[PDB]
C-alpha cells in the first residue's frame, strides 16, 4: 500500500525498491508573445529515479525534442516518465530489478501500472510522504548535466557521495531529505551554507562537498534552523 | 401465451415475474403465472418472507419447454423443474386455470419496457454465463459470484461472464500503452467485439443480462460487470453510431427500471459521471443524460 511515516524503515531493508519522482520531466518557461498572448517554452527536464538503500541514482535526461508536436504535454509527460522508467527496468538484470516502484505523485501509478504490465510482481505504490525530491535541479552538477544534454541521455550518480562508508541508509537519506528540503525552501540561504567556506570542496565524483563528520553536525543544524525560519516567515508564527 | 403452473406455495413469499411481483400467503393456493408472453426471455423470482436475504431465481424461455415451479423442503427453497410428459403438463395446466388459481402476466399493451429491457438477451447466452447444461432455466441469486471476483472459489456456482479489465495486456497493445489506455477503442472492437462477443448483440445482451441480475437479486458482481461494459464503450473514441444510439435505449429503459430507492448501490458515481459528462461519448446518451438528471441529480 501507501507509503508513510508507519513503515518508512521499509525503505532500507534489503528489498531492491526505486523512488520515481517526475516533478521535472516536463520543464517550461512562460514568456509573451509579441502579440501579447502568453507562451510557454520547454527546457531539459529529468526523471529522478533513486535507489533510497545505495543511493544510486538513475538521472533519465528528458530532451525538449521529446515534445516536439505534441499535445498534453503536461499529461504526455506522465507516460513517458512511465515509458522510460520501465526501460530501465527492463534494461537491469533480473537479480537488479526492483521488487518495488513507489512514485511520489499518484498521478504516476496508472501510467507506470500500465507500462509495468510485463512486471507484475513489481509492486507500484504511492506515498504519503511529502519528499522534496523536486529540489533535485538544486544540486548544481545535476541542473549542469540536464542543461548541457543534446539528445535523450542517462546520467548516473551516487546521491550519497561517499557517506555510507560511514553512516547508515537510514541516515543518508534522512541528511539527504533535508538538505534537499532545505535547498527547497530557499535555495539560495541553502547553498550559501554549503559553500561559505572555500577550503570544504566538492570532488569531481560527488555531488556534495566532502564534510568531515563534525562539520556535517554542523551543516545540518544550519538546514534545520533554516528549514524552521522559514515557516515562521511563511505563516506569521 | 404460455404458463409456469406452481406445485403448491407452502412458504410465505414474495414472487416475481419479469418486473412485476406477488405477496403469496403460507399455504396459499397458488398454482402459476399464466399468459406469459412468448418470444422472450423470462425470470421468475422469490424472496421469503422470513429471510429477506437471498433472492433467487430462473432465467428461461417457454419455447425451449415446459417449466414449472415446486418447493423442496430438504432444500428450503422453490425449484425450477421441467415436466417432459407433454400431454401430463397441459393437463395440469388446463386443470388450475379451470379452477382458476393462477395470477395473469399482467402486461399492459402499450408496454414495451420488458422488450426493451431484454432485447438483446438470447437464452443460449445466459446457460453458458450460468452453466448447469442439465437444466434448461438458469439459476441466480444474491451471493452468487463473477468469474473474475473469483481471481481476486467454487466454480459451479460461478457467473461467467466476459473479463473485462482496463490494466491488462488484453487491453493493452505494447508501444500503444498511453493510446490504448486513455482511448479505449481497441479494446472495444477489435478485442471484445471483433474477438470475443463477435457482434454488438451479444455484447448488448450480456450488459442488459448483467443488469438485471443486480436489479432483480442485488448480485453485485453483475452490477461490476453492467458498469465495466457500460465504460468499455464510453472510453472509446470510435463506437459505430449504431451502437450508441442503441446503448442510450438500452440504458434508458433500465434507469427508468431502477427502483428509486436502490439508486445507491446500483449506480457507481464515478462511471457515470464519467459516461456522462468526461468521456469520448458525453454527447451521445441524450436520453440516457435527461433522464438521469431528472430523477438522480444527487448522484451527478
Amino acid at each position: 500500500g501507501a507509503m508513510n511515516s508507519s513503515n518508512y524503515a521499509e525503505l532500507f531493508n534489503n528489498d531492491i525498491k526505486l523512488f520515481v519522482d517526475d516533478t521535472n520531466v516536463y520543464r517550461v518557461t512562460v514568456h509573451k508573445t509579441f502579440e501579447g498572448n502568453v507562451a510557454t517554452k520547454a527546457i531539459n527536464g529529468c526523471i529522478f529515479t533513486l535507489n533510497p538503500k545505495t543511493g544510486h541514482l538513475f538521472l533519465k535526461i528528458i530532451h525538449t525534442s521529446v515534445w516536439a508536436g505534441q499535445k498534453r504535454l503536461s499529461q504526455l509527460a506522465k507516460w513517458k516518465t512511465a515509458e522510460e522508467v520501465s526501460a530501465l527496468v527492463r534494461s537491469l538484470p533480473k537479480e537488479e530489478q526492483p521488487k518495488q516502484i513507489i512514485v511520489t505523485r499518484k498521478a504516476m501509478l496508472d501510467p507506470l501500472e500500465v507500462h509495468m504490465l510485463d512486471f507484475p510482481n513489481i509492486a507500484i505504490r504511492p506515498t504519503e510522504l511529502r519528499l522534496p525530491f523536486s529540489a533535485a535541479m538544486s544540486i548544481d552538477k545535476l541542473s549542469d548535466v540536464v542543461m548541457k544534454a543534446t539528445e535523450p541521455q542517462m546520467v548516473l550518480f551516487n546521491i550519497y557521495d561517499d557517506w555510507l562508508d560511514r553512516i547508515s541508509s537510514y541516515t543518508a537519506f534522512s541528511r539527504l531529505t533535508l538538505l534537499l528540503r532545505a535547498l527547497k525552501t530557499n535555495e539560495e540561504s541553502a547553498k550559501m551554507i554549503l559553500l561559505s567556506d572555500p577550503t570544504i570542496t566538492i570532488k569531481s565524483y560527488h555531488l556534495w562537498p566532502s564534510f568531515t563528520d563534525e562539520q556535517w553536525i554542523t551543516i545540518e543544524s544550519q538546514m534545520r534552523d533554516l528549514i524552521l525560519t522559514e515557516y515562521g516567515r511563511k505563516y506569521n508564527v | 401465451m404460455n404458463t409456469v403452473p406452481f406445485t403448491s406455495a407452502p412458504i410465505e413469499v414474495t414472487i416475481g415475474i419479469d418486473q412485476y411481483s406477488f405477496n403469496v400467503k403460507e399455504n396459499q393456493p397458488f398454482h402459476g403465472i399464466k399468459d406469459i408472453p412468448i418470444g422472450h426471455v423470462h425470470v421468475i423470482h422469490f424472496q421469503h418472507a422470513d429471510n429477506s436475504s437471498m433472492r433467487y431465481g430462473y432465467w428461461f424461455d417457454c419455447r425451449m419447454g415446459n417449466f414449472y415451479i415446486q418447493y423442496d423442503p430438504k432444500d428450503g427453497l422453490y425449484k425450477m423443474m421441467e415436466e417432459r410428459d407433454g400431454a401430463k403438463f397441459e393437463n395440469i395446466v388446463h386443470n388450475f386455470k379451470e379452477r382458476q388459481m393462477m395470477v395473469s402476466y399482467p402486461k399492459i399493451d402499450e408496454d414495451d419496457t420488458w422488450y426493451n429491457l431484454t432485447e438483446f438477451v438470447q437464452m443460449d447466452k445466459i446457460r453458458k454465463i450460468v452453466r448447469k447444461d442439465e437444466n434448461q432455466f438458469s439459476y441466480v441469486d444474491s451471493s452468487m459470484t463473477t468469474v473474475q471476483e473469483n481471481e481476486l472459489s467454487d466454480p459451479a456456482h460461478s457467473l461467467n461472464y466476459t473479463v473485462i479489465n482496463f490494466k491488462s495486456r488484453e487491453a493493452i497493445r505494447p508501444g500503444h500503452e498511453m493510446e490504448d489506455f486513455l482511448d479505449k477503442s481497441y479494446y472495444l472492437n477489435t478485442v471484445m467485439l471483433q474477438g470475443i462477443f463477435k457482434n454488438s448483440s451479444n455484447y448488448f445482451g450480456e450488459l442488459q443480462f448483467a443488469f438485471l441480475n443486480a436489479m432483480f437479486f442485488g448480485n453485485y458482481g453483475s452490477s461490476l460487470q453492467w458498469h465495466a461494459m457500460i465504460e468499455l464503450i464510453c472510453s472509446s473514441a470510435t463506437v459505430p453510431k449504431h451502437m450508441l444510439d442503441k446503448l442510450d435505449e438500452i440504458l434508458y429503459y433500465q434507469i427508468k427500471t431502477l427502483p428509486e430507492q436502490y439508486s445507491d448501490i446500483l449506480l457507481n458515481e464515478r462511471v457515470w459521471n464519467i459516461c456522462l459528462y468526461s468521456s469520448f461519448q458525453k454527447n451521445s446518451l441524450h436520453n440516457t443524460e435527461k433522464i438521469m438528471e431528472n430523477k438522480y441529480p444527487e448522484l451527478l
